């Protein structure tokens, strides 16, 4: 299982963003608000095969979560979809990036701008967010945001959508990839 | 599902599926939402999941 492909909660469908390690430890990341309360995450809507069980979750004001694995056989790919990941690095505007998604597959575009304030409402705002004019739409939710084999964010919302073009706003890799203590592959 | 706290210029991208009245699937709540807000209240609920 890779960057992009499809993760299900108890309650619904998300991305997973990026396969990370610490140690002899693998766990994925993905978007905070689709980890928070939930428990265990399965490869398949219909949940037969495990992937593991949240270890993080770091949302409204972050947008990252954690899921340690429990599958022993899948195997875990360092890449997005077919494309390798060999380090993180931080967004700056103007930069060329891409974005994987379960819903969406794959699509392109530039960042915008950085440190963005995101308010999803009810006092679920997001800060320190990076702004661009790439498309997503539900169910993408946590998938990578990449550069080349760089690492740069997890996918947290926007608007619009594909058909017409839209904004969407990404979580900084690099900021989940120190607070879990864990590192890309 | 109350839209009233809506429009919201964002939404979270997870995936939980409601079925409009247009018969269109809507991705989640948030999308669903800014639908009906945007169709000045015209669109509805037909049910919960996909279409």
């Amino acid at each position: 299982i890779s960057g992009g492909d499809a993760i299900y909660s108890s309650t619904g469908r998300c991305s997973l963003g990026f396969n990370v390690r610490s140690g002899s430890t693998y766990y994925f990341l993905t978007a905070g608000h689709c980890t928070d309360g939930a428990t265990t995450w399965w490869a398949n809507s219909a949940r037969t095969t495990v992937l593991g069980t949240t270890s993080g979750s770091s949302f409204p004001n972050n947008d990252y979560g954690i899921v340690r694995y429990t599958n022993t056989t899948i195997p875990k790919d360092g890449t997005v979809g077919g494309q390798d990941i060999t380090s993180a690095a931080n967004a700056t505007v103007g930069m060329a990036v891409t974005r994987r998604g379960s819903t969406t597959g794959t699509h392109s575009g530039s960042v915008t701008a950085l440190n963005a304030t995101v308010n999803y409402g009810g006092g679920d705002v997001v800060y320190g967010m990076i702004r661009t004019n790439v498309c997503a739409e539900p169910g993408d939710s946590g998938g990578p945001l990449y550069s080349g084999t760089r690492a740069i964010g997890l996918t947290s919302g926007g608007s619009g959508n594909c058909s017409s073009g839209g904004t969407t706003f990404f979580q900084p890799v690099t900021e989940a990839l120190s607070a879990y203590g864990v590192s890309v592959y | 599902v109350d839209c009233s706290e809506y429009p919201k210029p964002a939404c979270t991208n997870e995936y939980r599926p409601l079925c409009g009245s247009d018969n269109k699937t809507y991705g989640n709540k948030c999308n669903f939402c800014n639908a009906v807000v945007e169709s000045n209240g015209t669109l509805t609920l037909s049910h919960f999941g996909k279409c």
